[PDB]
RNA sequence: UGGGAGAGGUA
């Protein structure tokens, strides 16, 4: 319901076609952060795994 | 504003906390009609185009 | 359970892993289409798989050994 | 005493000493290396610091508010409205208790009665009906001079420190025959404080029942029978009032 | 024209809204038999001494109107702005009495205790006590749903 | 995108460069004729990426075919205009510049690291000095910072041996030099000779950065950037205005300034420019870098147009509206509305009135699909149109989509969970939702223009999470205590009260009725009243021992409105709940009594015909509010004028002049309030007992029927205080300043006050309407810093295991109880088993909840305390187990796992704070010769035992007091039977004799002079100050000796008694006089909302009750300073420790005494530290968890404990190092207590030493910035300073808790996402 | 006042110098109706007469070198309405007072 | 489109 692109087009689609069920994913406003933190300089990452 | 009869008295649970209960006549005599004039613009530029 | 589901509760033991199984049985009718056990009485999934939860008809282990004897069958 | 009012006519008179200063040194500039015979004023004058200065003021100052226009009543309590905010005033976040409470020389001067009831409570005032400035900007409020008993039909109007010396009757104290008061111990306030008094020692007496209460706070009826934080919100709520089709 | 909550009231302290509520009872009360004697055309001397006893009723009240200066034009024009109630001032921190209040009451016709019998308007029955009936001043204010929702 | 840590460190340059597309060469954003990119500008689409979506700047490749294609007339690749919020450039700088955190956010992270003044290295910078880097000759020594005639002189001298630089590459090459390795050896070899400690925590301090640089593996360069990384452009937008105008980007103008300065650097670095024109461009470039980075930190802020300061990117970081607490932990959201609310009295529990027209907009995209379902609408547009013309088959698809799918309603501010009920809609016409009338206490939604909103949800997880958790008939009672909160508010209890009151001849009465519906019949036809007293047969079921209900039918003796409300109060529950006239107490006692008994379904039924009943009988009743009703008693006037007569006394009196202004104000304040309360009661019972006049037989009083009298008596609305400023007086009130006036306000608001008491009464008005604002204020911080401290506090395992735990005692302080046993234990689980005597020897086992008949059982065997465990307490690492926290109080029974409870604790305890025989213990006494006890301990209390073996009283007997009676014995009670010297303390010995003045001198140790108002020669002592020469070195000693000169001796010991007595101590008594054993010799002389905040910040007071550290003999240390100076020599240990006491202290125990650990050796409020390092964990629970329940008991709040052992378990979660163990722990260093606990665990596994440790009580702020997770603390506070340490430590958050997950945007380790989160950590573990 | 806190002002050296004389405002060019109608401010022209004098330096007093008395226009001052507003960019404003 | 200030208001 938010800042998550692929999630909100997916569940829009997904409630019309009547399967109520996300799939949800990062919001844009982390990454937002991340390039923020990045741009101070500041290497941030999310380690995988 | 205008001169109201007023009964003090709890109605069904209509005036419970801080509520008001109206009778139709109010609505049918106008008496709370209020004019709301709003004021709509259209500019006319000129793009470069 | 229309009203409140302390009924369902009392059944299975923990609400939050109800209303897991609750999700996974109204995703199993809204979904795949299998047949609600509790007739339906012009209701929506959710509140079918809840009926079916509190009448006592599904658990967690009812619906993995249902959908393993599916992938059973077709497999 | 320590609070003066610093109105619209004299803000504005500030903020065209700035511009006129701001263009005084221009011309200064120009008049010092320029030439003589053809250097007419206006080619040297500009026009743009003054003009941007007092329509930057007029404008958007703190103070230059767009007018509330619900009811009569909205459009004349802000037009005799008190701000302690603004250039050269306080600041809304960083005010304490001290400053928004009712000091006992508001008798008069200021409302106690209407402000709003947010984070702008003791900052945002009210003048009250009879209240006045001086020639320096201190509030003045009028009293009835009492001689020998006798309270007489003139009118003083006394300001913030010169009424903390003197003991003032109220305006519910009983008079008769145009003469003198019915009773003895009358109550007065002296000195901040307000205690009883006999009745020859009185300097004056309130002009009016309603000098306290501000213009809006003044419209309702049994005033004194109700609680004053609903009558603080009743006076601001009138403000909130639209007009109807039929006036009634 | 209006049911309002009895309970809001000994909480928040606010009793002038019940004495306007009984002064407008006792102020539309005397507009009901200004009207009334103005329906049935009476007279001009009749509704002269009506009004002006209704005029010269407070205690030691500071107005004084006098309609023998009036015409009877004047009376009559006077008496057609009165026939909806006439209207009362009451200075703040210097009101009208309870004795007044009932005083103009007592006027009117109206009871003296501020109170009438109610009867309910669906089941017809009657509220078992008396309940306080009067003319409050209200106002509509700008907080609408239209822009709220 | 499966990850599980976020790590954080510094950025190399070549990593800048790796991110980097391409570097910004121009500082040109757009053209603004034609709005396109410059090449190798701020805005370019070469680096960029493309404008428009599929294209490139020439517009030749128009269409999608082309995906990735780079284009050749312009160079810029056709992709997705995405990538211009991804791809990042950057900036090569001409000259090295600092990164503004890493110098000024404090500790400076460079004088931290090369031991250099922050002013030195400002003054390097700032080019206003040079700093030698390398001496080839002895006489430079490194980081000596020369001026400029010092550096030309020794240039001209040593020619070219050393090289001192000057600016940012000077320090860049001072940490390209270092040697971390070596100086860390060298600290640490340092740190042995180290003796002085303010050394030792500046040597810890240094040693710990550079072990976090070597174990991160950074640079130590790397906080000189040397290229400049450039944020996205759809991240720093142009948005242009209405009028062609742009509007003002901060960080494009930044960014700018940055671009102008470094060109013209470069082209004087080109052009061989003069040394002073490159210096000044330089310095320029670094404080345009440092703008940039952080703008209102080092000089004056770079100003924009208008007059205000550019935003940075700390700014965009930092802040209330900053990008984590604006856009991370809180953000809009689709599918929500809101509107006004009002009442929907119609409604079930479950229900709220939904307008059509907002369903028909929030549920639009389920109307599209099950227009699709039902095949209405085959095209899109014609759905579009079908849904637009509002058709009544998309009605009926809109009744059907409603249909069983919740709705949230939510009203700001959510002070605590239950302002988030789901409700089932019903479609209203209309334009306001309608609230259901009994969740409106737990919304605090009164609808005088309250507004709600409505939140959809949308999977058939949060359809079922809406359902079953928060539906409103699944939220009965409170988390906070277990008090339900559907109680009825004020019109279902004026209905209630007012039908099952009672009159004495109504209407009817003395009938025999046949039942329930027969006396409903009976009132209904109106051949009755509600208030008759009649013979109803009744019949009541009773639950068996079994699950059973059997019947009993007799004849009982009531009105008919309890007999009509027997007909809704459901079989299970006694007569006795509804034979009384029910007020709000006694009803909302039969709900909770109902829910008990019967269940949750029936309780929802019972509150609803409760509700429905409640509301039609007070439409009957029709009690309104008139003039009359508030009945002013006729003494008034008498009363008012004894007390005009009492004050005219008083102020002749003071005409008179024996009495003074201070005590003529007291007396008239106490004839005032005595006087207000004499009124007070006269028109209270002129009110109550106002319907005397009865009939059938006489004048039967009765209780009265007054409307104002039943709005204040049926609990309703109103109060005794209320309803006195209504009908009798007004009282006293205060001046601004919080002085009392000393006339009051005699009138009420029914006569109405003058101008005068309107005028005074305005002070008291505008103090509490400003009060509530300032209290609102602190009370939303004050809930965001407990949320933050206990946010990832859950429930993770079953059990620990353990036998720790707090003895629950009933708070017995004062001269009453609290709080008794069942509410202080009522839902624990007992540590240990009941073992007492007692009565009758009462075991209950371990681990069992108490429940409520376990509580009686309790009650019946009358039991004193009882050892449960807490949360406090709880062996479980990294959360707590379900026996240490016992009950959910929202539920009843046990807790599940995976419950937020530091959530729920955080907001049961911030919610109301916009609302705000003879026994002795301890005995060191002995008995005088008058046969009384005199006591000489300060630490003594006495504890009246009761014959049931409680303690039902208790008090402190003061030091220097007697009593009277003994111990053991039958005190005849209603008498404090101890008697105390209440303002000066004597010095009362305990050893007989006849004294003689030695080891004094009368003169020199004492001044010698008579009392100047008794003429009798006595002995005042003069002070250690102004002492003679030989007073300095010794103190007047009162050696009490035998009749000819002997000292006598303390029973016991070996110690001579010769008492040390200080100064102030005026003895009255001369030589030759007999001392007896057990006298004296002298005499001594003497916001509720901030003490919760205080308390909780573990805030030290500024003058603390100083407490004794061991157990020894107290004397005096090192004298004739300034600061008294104390030591305590113990009886087997060594202690020369001194502490400074102040001037103006006193001193509570003298220099001759045996004191223990933790002894108050000071009067004054004590501190928390202090109270833990000396007295442990169970002490400074019951200390906070005591001192925050006085304030709310104060205030009426009932609030349960272990929300507040769940605040102080998150408060006590460090450990510092005092001996190390075998681990890389080393002295004094803060340490997680968890991990210090696990690895002893493991020490003690693999059988080793282990680690000795010492709790450390912080504040809330302190361990919730502390916390081991940089994600929550730069989330809460001080986000520079915590990325800053976080990024030079090289950290990495694990995502253990509530606030992380809710950042990235996972489920929660709470509710239902326990499951998948331990999902997780089996699929990481076990792979 | 404002006018003679600033005026009269000599040069760097002392050559030259600027008078005022007296000010005067002209008529408005719209009504306050019209003003609310077209979106422009209610203002009026600000006129003022200045004298500029030339001091010979040449001369040890030369007073009267050259004099001019022309017509100067500074700016605009928005005027207040017959009811204590001020009408800005064609919306109405009041200015509230000040307690310092 | 959509950003930032300032002012006032509601609970
Ligand atoms: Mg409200
Ligand atoms: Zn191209
Ligand atoms: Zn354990």
């Amino acid at each position: 319901k938010s800042d998550d692109v692929n999630g909100r087009t997916k569940m829009y689609k997904n409630i019309v076609d009547g399967n109520h069920q996300m799939e949800p994913g990062m919001p844009e406003s982390f990454n937002v952060l991340l390039k923020e933190i990045r741009s101070l300089g500041i290497n941030i990452e999310l380690e995988d795994e | 504003g205008q001169n109201m009869r007023v009964a003090f008295m709890p109605w069904n649970g209509y005036n419970f906390e801080d509520s008001i209960l109206v009778s139709e006549r109010v609505v049918q005599e106008d008496r709370f009609t209020t004019i709301h004039i709003q004021e709509l613009a259209c500019v006319s530029r000129d793009t470069k185009l | 359970a229309r009203v409140t589901v302390q009924d369902a509760v009392e059944k299975i033991g923990n609400r939050f892993d109800l209303v897991l199984v609750a999700a996974r049985r109204a995703r199993q009718m809204q979904v795949g289409g299998k047949d609600p056990l509790v007739p339906e009485e012009n209701d929506k999934t959710t509140v079918i798989a809840l009926r079916e939860i509190e009448e006592g008809l599904i658990n967690n282990q009812i619906l993995d050994v249902r959908e393993r004897q599916e992938q059973q069958e077709q497999e | 005493g320590n609070r003066r009012i610093r109105s619209v006519g004299e803000m504005a008179e500030n903020q065209f000493r700035v511009g006129l200063v701001r263009v005084e040194r221009a011309v200064k500039e120009r008049l010092s290396l320029g030439d003589l015979d053809t250097l007419m004023p206006q080619d040297m004058i500009n026009a743009k610091p003054i003009s941007a200065a007092v329509k930057e003021f007029f404008g958007s100052s703190q103070l230059s508010q767009f007018m509330d226009q619900n009811n009569p009543l909205s459009e004349i309590t802000h037009k005799r409205r008190i701000s302690a905010l603004g250039p050269g005033g306080l600041t809304r976040e960083r005010a304490g208790f001290e400053v928004r409470d009712v000091h006992p020389t508001h008798y008069g001067r200021v409302c106690p009665i209407e402000t709003p009831e947010g984070p702008n409570i003791g900052l945002i005032n009210s003048l009250s009906v009879y209240a006045q400035t001086n020639e320096y900007g201190f509030l003045e409020t009028p009293y009835r001079k009492v001689t020998d008993g006798v309270v007489t039909d003139e009118i003083h109007y006394l300001s913030a420190i010169e009424e903390g010396n003197y003991v003032i009757a109220q305006a519910n104290s009983n008079l008769d025959e145009e003469g003198h008061f019915v009773e003895d111990l009358v109550t007065c306030r002296s000195k901040g404080e307000s205690s009883l008094f006999s009745r020859d020692q009185v300097d004056y007496m309130d002009v009016s029942t309603q000098q306290v209460v501000s213009v809006g706070a003044s419209l309702i009826p049994f005033l004194e029978h109700d609680d004053a934080n609903r009558a603080l919100m009743g006076a601001n709520m009138q403000r909130q009032a639209v007009p109807t089709l039929r006036a009634d | 024209d209006i049911v309002l909550n009895p309970l809001g009231v000994p909480s928040r302290m606010n009793i002038g809204q019940i004495l306007e509520t009984h002064l407008g009872m006792a102020a539309k009360g005397i507009g009901d038999k200004i009207n009334a004697m103005l329906k049935q055309q009476q007279e001009v001397a009749k509704l002269r001494e009506f009004i002006q006893r209704a005029y010269d009723l407070g205690a030691d009240v500071r107005q004084k109107v006098d309609l023998s200066t009036f015409s009877d034009e004047e009376v009559m024009r006077l008496a057609e702005n009165l026939r909806k109630g006439m209207p009362i001032a009451t200075p703040v921190f210097d009101g009208a009495k309870e004795a007044e209040i009932k005083e103009l009451l007592k006027l009117g016709d109206l009871p003296t205790s501020g109170q009438i019998r109610l009867y309910d308007g669906r089941t017809g029955e009657q509220f078992e006590r008396p309940v306080t009936v009067g003319y409050m001043y209200m106002l509509k204010l700008n907080h609408l749903v239209d822009d709220k929702m | 995108e499966e990850f599980d840590a976020i790590k954080i460190a510094l950025a190399s340059p070549d990593m800048i460069r790796s991110w980097s597309f391409g570097e910004v060469k121009k500082p040109e954003t757009i053209n603004y004729r034609t709005f396109k990119p410059e090449r190798d500008g701020l805005f370019c689409a070469r680096i960029f990426g493309p404008v428009k979506d599929y294209e490139c700047l020439c517009g030749k490749y128009k269409r999608l075919k082309h995906r990735g294609v780079i284009c050749e007339k312009c160079g810029v690749e056709v992709t997705q205009t995405k990538v211009r919020r991804e791809r990042m450039g950057h900036i090569e700088l001409a000259s090295p510049t600092a990164h503004i955190w890493f110098l000024k956010s404090l500790p400076s992270r460079i004088g931290l690291l090369l031991d250099m003044p922050l002013r030195d290295i400002e003054r390097v910078l700032y080019f206003e000095s040079y700093v030698v880097i390398e001496g080839g000759m002895t006489n430079l020594e490194r980081q000596q910072i020369l001026t400029e005639e010092q550096y030309l002189d020794a240039l001209e001298e040593f020619g070219d041996e050393f090289d001192a630089k000057m600016g940012a590459e000077a320090i860049q090459a001072l940490l390209k030099s270092m040697d971390l390795e070596q100086e860390c050896e060298q600290l640490r070899e340092e740190l042995n000779e180290t003796n002085s400690e303010t050394k030792r925590k500046k040597l810890t301090k240094r040693i710990k950065l550079l072990e976090a640089f070597v174990q991160s593996g950074n640079k130590p360069e790397w906080m000189i950037l040397t290229v400049l990384p450039v944020l996205p452009p759809d991240l720093r937008p142009l948005v242009p205005l209405d009028g062609g105008r742009f509007a003002t980007s901060d960080l494009n103008d930044l960014y700018r300034r940055v671009i102008n300065r470094n060109n013209r650097l470069k082209r004087l670095l080109d052009l061989a420019a003069p040394d002073i024109i490159v210096r000044n461009e330089k310095r320029m470039l670094q404080e345009a870098v440092d703008a940039l980075l952080d703008n209102g930190r080092r000089g004056r802020a770079i100003t924009g147009s208008n007059k205000r300061p550019l935003k940075s990117l700390a700014d965009m970081i930092k802040g209330k509206q900053g990008r984590f607490r604006q856009n991370l932990l809180g953000k809009r959201v689709d599918y929500s509305g809101r509107s006004v609310i009002t009442v929907g009295p119609y409604l079930r529990l479950h229900q709220c009135g939904l307008p059509k027209k907002m369903a028909l907009e929030l549920f639009k995209p389920f109307i599209y699909g099950k227009l699709e379902l039902r095949g209405l609408a085959t095209t899109i547009k014609a759905a579009k149109k079908m849904v637009e013309r509002e058709e009544a088959v998309v009605w009926d698809i809109l009744d059907e989509v409603i249909r069983e799918h919740p709705v949230l309603l939510n009203r700001a501010p959510t002070l605590h969970r239950l302002g988030i009920q789901a409700f089932e809609p019903v479609l209203i016409e209309g334009k306001a939702i309608q609230l259901h009338p009994l969740v409106c206490a737990a919304y605090n939604a009164d609808f005088d223009g309250d507004q709600m909103a409505v939140h959809v949800p949308l999977t058939l997880e949060a359809q079922l999470e809406a359902r079953a958790l928060m539906m409103s008939t699944n939220n009965i009672l409170s988390p906070a205590n277990g008090e339900p909160i559907i109680v009825p508010s004020q019109d279902v209890v004026l209905g209630l009260y007012y039908m099952t009151r009672d009159c004495v001849n109504a209407k009817g009465e003395g009938m025999v009725l046949t039942g329930p519906k027969e006396a409903e019949r009976l009132y209904r036809s109106g051949l009755a009243s509600l208030h008759a007293r009649v013979k109803v047969r009744i019949t009541e079921y009773e639950k068996d021992a079994n699950g059973e209900l059997v019947a009993k039918t007799s004849l009982k003796d009531t009105t008919v409105g309890r007999a009509i409300l027997w007909m809704i109060v459901p079989k299970g529950l006694p007569y006795s709940i509804v034979n009384q006239a029910l007020g709000k107490k006694a009803i909302s006692k039969m709900l909770n009594t109902c829910y008990r008994i019967l269940g949750l379904k029936p309780t929802v039924i019972f509150a609803d015909q409760i509700m429905y009943t409640g509301f039609a009988y007070a439409a009957r009743s029709g009690a309104s509010v008139g003039i009359d009703d508030m009945v002013i008693p006729e003494k008034k006037h008498e009363i008012i004028s004894e007390a005009e007569a009492e004050v005219a006394e008083i102020q002749e009196q003071f005409q008179s002049g024996l009495v003074t202004a201070g005590e003529r104000y007291n007396k008239v304040i106490d004839i005032w309030a005595a006087a207000n309360d004499r009124v007070s009661k006269a028109m209270m019972d002129n009110l109550q007992t106002e319907t005397v006049i009865n009939r059938d037989g006489q004048e039967e009083k009765q209780v009265s029927f007054n409307s104002i009298y039943m709005m204040a008596d049926s609990g309703a609305r109103g109060s005794a205080a209320q309803i006195r400023q209504l009908a009798g007086m007004r009282g006293l009130m205060a001046k601004p300043d919080g002085s009392i006036i000393e006339t009051p306000i005699t009138a009420n608001f029914r006569e109405g006050l003058n101008v005068l008491q309107y005028f005074i009464s305005t002070h008291g008005a505008r103090k509490g309407l400003a009060d509530t604002a300032l209290k609102t204020a602190n009370s939303g911080y004050l809930t965001r810093r407990l949320v933050d401290v206990a946010q990832d506090l859950v429930v993770t395992e079953d059990d620990c295991g353990t036998h720790e735990g707090i003895m629950m005692t009933p708070v017995i302080e004062g001269g009453d109880v609290k709080e008794p046993l069942r509410d202080r234990v009522l839902g624990r689980v007992t540590a240990e088993d009941v073992l007492k005597p007692g009565t009758a020897d009462i075991l209950v086992p371990r681990n069992t909840l108490l429940h409520e008949q376990w509580c009686d059982l309790l009650e019946e065997n009358s039991v004193d305390a009882v050892k449960v465990r807490s949360v406090v307490s709880c062996d479980t690492d990294f959360g707590v187990c379900a026996h240490c926290y016992g009950r959910d109080l929202a539920r009843g029974h046990i807790i599940n796992k995976g419950e937020a409870i530091g959530v729920i604790a955080a907001q049961s305890i911030g919610e109301p704070g916009t609302q705000l025989s003879i026994k002795l213990s301890n005995v060191k006494s002995v008995v005088n010769s008058s046969g009384k006890l005199v006591i000489t301990s300060r630490n003594t209390e006495l504890k009246l035992i009761d014959e049931f073996g409680r303690t039902k009283e208790s008090y402190k007997v003061p030091y220097g007091a007697v009593l009277a009676k003994g111990d053991g014995e039958q005190v005849a009670g209603g008498e404090t039977v101890a008697n105390w010297d209440p303002h000066t303390m004597p010095v009362i010995t305990e050893v007989s004799g006849f004294v003689r003045f030695t080891d004094m001198i009368d003169g020199q140790t004492i001044t010698r002079q008579t009392d100047e108002l008794t003429g009798l020669s006595s002995l005042v002592v003069l002070d250690s100050a102004e002492r003679t020469a030989g007073g300095k070195d010794l103190r007047p000693a009162l050696k009490i000796v035998d009749a000819q000169g002997n000292d006598v001796l303390i029973p016991g010991t070996d110690m001579p008694a010769q008492y040390f007595l200080p100064g102030k101590a005026i003895v009255q008594l001369e030589d030759g006089v007999q001392i007896s054993s057990g006298d004296t010799l002298a005499r001594i002389p003497q916001g509720g909302l901030p003490r919760v905040a205080d308390l909780f910040e573990a805030r030290r007071p500024k003058e603390p009750a100083i407490l004794a550290e061991i157990s020894g003999i107290v004397s005096f240390g090192k004298e004739t300073k300034g600061k008294r100076r104390l030591v305590i020599t113990p009886v087997d240990g060594s202690d020369p420790y001194e502490e400074m006491i102040p001037k103006w202290r006193q001193l509570n125990v003298f220099e001759g005494e045996r004191v223990e650990r933790g002894d108050v050796i000071s009067d004054g409020p004590e501190a928390p530290h202090d109270i833990l390092r000396l007295r442990g964990v169970h002490a400074v629970t019951r200390y906070i968890v005591n001192e925050v329940q006085d304030v709310y008991r104060l205030q009426g709040v009932k609030i349960n404990d272990k929300h507040i052992e769940v605040i102080v378990r998150q408060m006590l979660r460090k450990a510092t190092i005092v001996n190390a163990g075998s681990s890389d722990f080393l002295e004094g260093e803060q340490v997680e207590y968890s991990r210090v606990k696990i690895a002893n665990r493991e020490l003690e596994a693999n059988g080793k030493v282990g680690a000795t440790y010492s709790r450390d009580l912080l504040g809330i702020t302190k361990a919730s910035l502390a916390t081991e997770s940089f994600i929550s603390a730069a989330s809460f506070q001080e986000t520079t300073r915590v990325l800053t340490e976080a990024a030079v430590a090289g950290k990495r958050d694990e995502l253990r808790g509530l606030k992380e997950n809710v950042i990235v945007g996972r489920l929660i380790p709470a509710g239902t996402g326990y499951a998948y989160h331990q999902d997780r950590m089996r699929r990481r573990a076990a792979g | 006042a404002a006018f003679r806190s600033v005026f009269p002002i000599q040069s760097y050296s002392g050559n030259s110098e600027l008078q005022y004389v007296s000010y005067r405002l002209g008529e408005p060019v719209f009504d306050v109706q019209e003003c609310q109608i077209r979106g422009v401010t209610y203002s009026a022209p600000l006129r003022v007469k200045l004298r500029l004098v030339i001091y010979e330096r040449e001369a040890p007093e030369g007073t009267v070198k050259d004099i001019k008395e022309q017509e100067v226009y500074m700016g605009e001052i928005p005027l207040m309405t017959d009811n204590g507003t001020f009408v800005i960019n064609g919306t109405e404003r009041v200015i509230v007072s000040q307690l310092h």
